[PDB]
């Protein structure tokens, strides 16, 4: 039930740990530790400016209105959801990750953009 | 009927001072180097014009302390001369001396200490003249010139002083704008503009009254000043072709060495084979004239055009400020120019320039260090490209060397960058509201 | 396409690449360059800080309650979206941003009270 | 009207001052001030991680679905927001506060699911 | 006091009194008598507050 | 001419100081406050600074 505890369970009962990882992200001789810090930080703000970016700020989980092409992964919801743990999940989506952060970034610019023009 | 919006990641910056990180591939390229340069990448801005400005760019203090800083802490694991200042009596060398030599080098023979207390031995060495001074007037007894001030350290001679290029990366939030203007003079509205992620490597060649092995311009010689009608300033010549320049320290010496204390070791010359001669250095005479004309053309377009331009060697002070310093092959020489600015302009022959030697200098404009660069076996030979020169200002202009200040070496490459701060949230009106 | 090339563009152009810039804020010797991340990662979070009470925390484009006093800018929406670089714009209400910025801290403080007393 | 010039006010006068507060959390010789520069980021991150979490994020006043058990506090709201300064408050809810948390992280675990189960 | 000074070492200045012009006599501070006097009745009134009256 | 009250108070004190050659020494001398000297040996002017 701990940090990590559920890392060997499938995904879809890992999910509902998500706000225990969440909450252990945070917190010469002595220089290192001060210069981990900073970056654990810096680590830490790049993540959260991503989820900005995708308008998922503030919520740990966040639907989009980007769709999945079949190309990335053709598993179906039972596969992925249910046998899979995250960390298979992640070996095989690795090398078609910086496409969907690319398709996420659009999408929610173009979000953006209709919205102000309904608000005038 | 319009509403305030407010937008965040807007492409807005202001001026700024900030520290920037060094990034690299000895005293140069420490370990404290991010180990890059990737791919700086160029985003030229296109329909944008900044006000640039060098002597004002705080890149160049940051550079000047950076060396100053890296230079000093080479020197921290190295021995220290202090048992060696002690009365050294000096005779004349027992070699074939030319008239340019006379007197220039002493044979003094000294008590040293050794690695035992109780223990002592007799070392002689050669020293140049300039690098001792005399104990009561006129007599055999001469001292160090440098123990009467700070204490000397020697430099760790595995050490190389051959300058290695180190680029100069903004942190995130900063950004550096490149001017690319080709006849841009150092001030003011700069066309085209481009941003950079880090700047090219900089070489931190260290010399005087010439510049050496520095960035070309492009088109034509560029004269740069921060006010041309002011005495106080230095101008700032950027050449447009390089002038090759030959030196030269042709004496085959045998260097020699003691143990002054556990794991102290010093390094002499022990001798000289062969005759001894000057140390000198060589520029095209056709050559030299040519770049000459070109000056006194751009020259004139600042001063009377119907003028007379006039060039001079270096009125006065010290060895420092009068010749022409820079490091060759490990050694440092002290060049005349007196061969190269000597003429007036009015509306395969080579010039020799007679070069000085010393062991014991400063470095930087400061009074409580000074090193000994340990002396190189064998015979030296370099070869550099002159860049661009430092002249001062005296109807007829004269113009003489000057240089004595290093940060206007390092203003000569970093004219063309800019640090500014990115500056994204911002509010302008629209039509639209919650 | 990259960091800043819109800088010389048109505000209603450059108003498109906001996540460009937005991603390129974030990433004894070395004293001087911890001290540099620290602080940036400070103004950061101040600008951060900033939108939040301002009721405009995750989105690029925040839209607000509180209207233009012509007596700040009297330019029309064709000279100032058409004819105009956001470097231009922001020389032009530089003396004007504290007054905007107290009055947008106003509008937000006044709308949560009344959120709030629309729940009961 | 100053930082805590409300500390001897009433809760109910108070709560309108919470911006003043919020801008004055952010801003070997020289270490300790690089180590209480970098705890002061940590502090404040956390404290916004944690708003994140309960799906306070963005607000300086945010409504939940936790009701107040009595037993933490029976006082009612003429004695709440009419006489006690924050301070008090403080002291006087201090060790039923890690309860308080608890419950807020639960429900908006519950809160996230139904809403992804309903955007289906 | 006169001040002289000799270096001990290389640029290392050693300072110290050389000689003494005049009479010698003693360092010495004067305290208003008066002031005083009123200064520890004040401290001995503020101290019955806490030992006996 | 010493005040009474300040009588063995001070001391003129006679050393060999280093110099800036480290084969040569000098005669130095100075006003020590008896405070900064210590004896060594008794019914001798043998002192030294105190914190040596
Ligand atoms: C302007 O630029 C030119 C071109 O770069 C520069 O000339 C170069 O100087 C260096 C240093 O004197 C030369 O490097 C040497 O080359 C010889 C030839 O094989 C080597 O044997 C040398 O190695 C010894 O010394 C090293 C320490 O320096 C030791 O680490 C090593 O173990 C050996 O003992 C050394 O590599 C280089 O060859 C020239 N280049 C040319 C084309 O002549 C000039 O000095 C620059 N001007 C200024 C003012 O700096
Ligand atoms: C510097 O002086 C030394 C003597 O103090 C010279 O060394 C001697 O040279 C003679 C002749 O070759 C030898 O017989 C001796 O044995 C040498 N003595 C020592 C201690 O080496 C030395 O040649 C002189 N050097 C120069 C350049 O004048
Ligand atoms: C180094 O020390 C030697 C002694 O080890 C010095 O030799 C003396 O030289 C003078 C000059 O002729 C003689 O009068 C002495 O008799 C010599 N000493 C002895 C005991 O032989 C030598 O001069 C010293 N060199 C220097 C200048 O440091
Ligand atoms: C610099 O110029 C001098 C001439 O002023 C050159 O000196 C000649 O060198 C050759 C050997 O290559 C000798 O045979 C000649 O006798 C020398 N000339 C004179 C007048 O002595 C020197 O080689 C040139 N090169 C440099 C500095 O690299
Ligand atoms: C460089 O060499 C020139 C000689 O060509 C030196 O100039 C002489 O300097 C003395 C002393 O001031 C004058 O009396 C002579 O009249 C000068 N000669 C000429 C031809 O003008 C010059 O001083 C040397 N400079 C350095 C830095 O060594
Ligand atoms: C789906 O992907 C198709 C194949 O193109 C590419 O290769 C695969 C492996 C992925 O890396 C993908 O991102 C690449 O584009 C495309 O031809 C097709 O257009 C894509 N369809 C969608 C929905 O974009
Ligand atoms: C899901 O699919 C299972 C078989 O998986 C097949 O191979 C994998 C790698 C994917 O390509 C998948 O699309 C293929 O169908 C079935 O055994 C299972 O019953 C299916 N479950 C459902 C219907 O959701
Ligand atoms: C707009 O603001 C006026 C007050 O602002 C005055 O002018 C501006 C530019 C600043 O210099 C400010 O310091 C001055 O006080 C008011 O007269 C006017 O009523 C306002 N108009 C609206 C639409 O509210
Ligand atoms: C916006 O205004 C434009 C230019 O008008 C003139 O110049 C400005 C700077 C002021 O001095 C103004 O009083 C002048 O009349 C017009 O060309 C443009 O059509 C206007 N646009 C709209 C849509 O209103
Ligand atoms: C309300 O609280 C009752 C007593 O709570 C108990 O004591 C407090 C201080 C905590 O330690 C709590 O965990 C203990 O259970 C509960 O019996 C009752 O169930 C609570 N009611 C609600 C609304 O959940
Ligand atoms: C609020 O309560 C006042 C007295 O409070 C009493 O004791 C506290 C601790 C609570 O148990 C509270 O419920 C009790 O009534 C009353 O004087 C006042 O009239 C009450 N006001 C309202 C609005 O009920
Ligand atoms: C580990 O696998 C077993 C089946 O072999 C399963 O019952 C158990 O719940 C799994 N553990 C976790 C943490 O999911
Ligand atoms: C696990 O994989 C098998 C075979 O692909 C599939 O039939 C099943 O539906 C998947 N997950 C579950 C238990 O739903
Ligand atoms: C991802 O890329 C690596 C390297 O090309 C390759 O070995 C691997 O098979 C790829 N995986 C997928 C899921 O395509
Ligand atoms: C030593 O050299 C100096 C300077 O050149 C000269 O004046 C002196 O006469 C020379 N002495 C001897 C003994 O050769
Ligand atoms: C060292 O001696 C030279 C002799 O020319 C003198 O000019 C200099 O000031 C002296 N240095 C010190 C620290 O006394
Ligand atoms: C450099 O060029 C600018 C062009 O605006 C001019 O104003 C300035 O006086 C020039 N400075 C020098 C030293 O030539
Ligand atoms: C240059 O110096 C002269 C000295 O008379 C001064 O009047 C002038 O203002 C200076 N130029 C600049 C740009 O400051
Ligand atoms: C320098 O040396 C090169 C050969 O390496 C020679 O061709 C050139 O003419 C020389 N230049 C001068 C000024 O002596
Ligand atoms: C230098 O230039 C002048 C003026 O053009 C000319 O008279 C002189 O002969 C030239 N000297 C050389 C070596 O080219
Ligand atoms: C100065 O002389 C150049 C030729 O070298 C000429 O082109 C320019 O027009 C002249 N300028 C003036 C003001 O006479
Ligand atoms: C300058 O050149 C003249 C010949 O025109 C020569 O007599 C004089 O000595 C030279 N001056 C210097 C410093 O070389
Ligand atoms: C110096 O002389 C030695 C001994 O003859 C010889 O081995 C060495 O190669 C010479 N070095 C030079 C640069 O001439
Ligand atoms: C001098 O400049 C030329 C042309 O750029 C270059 O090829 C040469 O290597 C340079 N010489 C030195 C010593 O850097
Ligand atoms: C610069 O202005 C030209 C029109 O003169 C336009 O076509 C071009 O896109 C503009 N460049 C930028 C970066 O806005
Ligand atoms: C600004 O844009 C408007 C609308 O396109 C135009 O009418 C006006 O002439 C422009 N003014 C300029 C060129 O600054
Ligand atoms: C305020 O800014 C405007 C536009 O930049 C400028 O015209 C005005 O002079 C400024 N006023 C002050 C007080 O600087
Ligand atoms: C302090 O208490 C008095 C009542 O005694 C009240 O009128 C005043 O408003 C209170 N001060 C603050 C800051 O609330
Ligand atoms: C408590 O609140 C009541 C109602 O606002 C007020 O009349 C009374 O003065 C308050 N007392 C204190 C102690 O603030
Ligand atoms: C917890 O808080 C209550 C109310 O303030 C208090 O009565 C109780 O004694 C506290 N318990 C502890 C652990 O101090
Ligand atoms: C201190 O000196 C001043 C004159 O500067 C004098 O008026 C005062 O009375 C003296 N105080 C004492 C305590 O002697
Ligand atoms: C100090 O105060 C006491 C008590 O009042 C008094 O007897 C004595 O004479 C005072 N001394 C002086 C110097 O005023
Ligand atoms: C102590 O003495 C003072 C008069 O100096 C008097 O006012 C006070 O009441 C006395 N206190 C007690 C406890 O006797
Ligand atoms: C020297 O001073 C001491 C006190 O420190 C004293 O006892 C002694 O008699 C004095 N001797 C002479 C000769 O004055």
């Amino acid at each position: 039930l701990g940090f990590l505890g559920a890392a060997g369970s499938t995904m879809g009962a890992a999910s509902m740990t998500l706000t225990v990882q969440a909450r252990n992200l945070l917190s010469h001789w002595g220089i290192k530790q001060l210069q981990a810090r900073v970056l654990a930080v810096e680590h830490y703000l790049r993540d959260q400016q991503l989820l900005g970016i995708w308008g998922c700020s503030g919520k740990l989980i966040c639907c989009t209105n980007v769709p999945w092409n079949s190309s990335w992964s053709n598993r179906n919801l039972s596969e992925i959801w249910d046998n899979m743990t995250w960390l298979q999940w992640d070996k095989e989506i690795s090398n078609y990750t910086q496409i969907i952060y690319g398709l996420l970034e659009e999408s929610q610019n173009q979000q953006e953009k209709n919205e102000q023009d309904l608000l005038a | 009927n319009l509403w305030v919006t407010v937008y965040y990641g807007v492409p807005v910056w202001k001026d700024a001072e900030t520290t920037l990180f060094c990034a690299s591939d000895n005293v140069w390229a420490t370990h404290a180097c991010v180990p890059t340069d990737p791919n700086p990448q160029e985003i030229h801005l296109e329909n944008v014009t900044e006000e640039f400005n060098m002597w004002k760019n705080n890149m160049v203090e940051q550079m000047h302390e950076d060396i100053i800083s890296l230079w000093d802490q080479s020197l921290k694991p190295c021995v220290k001369l202090t048992p060696l200042c002690v009365t050294l009596q000096c005779t004349n060398v027992t070699n074939n001396i030319t008239d340019d030599m006379r007197g220039e080098l002493k044979n003094c023979s000294f008590n040293a200490t050794t690695e035992l207390r109780n223990k002592r031995q007799k070392v002689y060495s050669l020293f140049y003249r300039l690098d001792i001074v005399p104990m009561g007037e006129n007599s055999t007894n001469y001292r160090l010139i440098n123990c009467n001030t700070s204490a000397i350290t020697q430099a760790c001679p595995k050490v190389s002083f051959e300058p290695i290029p180190i680029h100069y990366c903004a942190p995130a939030g900063f950004a550096i704008l490149k001017c690319k203007d080709k006849k841009f003079n150092g001030t003011g509205p700069c066309p085209s503009v481009s941003t950079v992620q880090c700047t090219h490597g900089i070489k931190p060649v260290v010399s005087t009254q010439l510049l050496l092995n520095g960035s070309l311009a492009e088109e034509e010689v560029i004269i740069r000043s921060e006010n041309i009608t002011n005495n106080a300033k230095n101008i700032l010549v950027q050449l447009n072709t390089p002038v090759q320049i030959n030196c030269t320290r042709p004496n085959n010496n045998t260097v020699k060495s003691i143990r002054i204390g556990p794991g102290q070791a010093f390094y002499y010359t022990g001798d000289i084979i062969g005759d001894i001669r000057q140390a000198h250095c060589n520029v095209s005479k056709a050559t030299w004239n040519e770049t000459l004309g070109k000056v006194v053309k751009q020259l004139r377009k600042h001063f009377g055009n119907n003028t007379i331009i006039r060039f001079a060697q270096s009125s006065g002070g010290d060895l420092e400020v009068t010749t022409h310093s820079f490091n060759c092959g490990g050694e440092f020489f002290y060049c005349n120019t007196s061969g190269l600015f000597n003429s007036t302009w009015i509306s395969n022959d080579s010039i020799t320039l007679p070069c000085r030697i010393k062991q014991i200098i400063n470095m930087w404009q400061r009074i409580g260090q000074a090193m000994y660069a340990p002396p190189i076996q064998g015979v030296i030979r370099c070869v550099s490209n002159i860049t661009g020169l430092i002249l001062t200002r005296d109807t007829t202009e004269t113009f003489r060397p000057g240089g004595g200040d290093m940060r206007d070496n390092w203003r000569s490459e970093l004219y063309k960058y800019k640090v500014v701060k990115i500056e994204p949230l911002g509010v302008a009106p629209t039509r639209c509201k919650r």
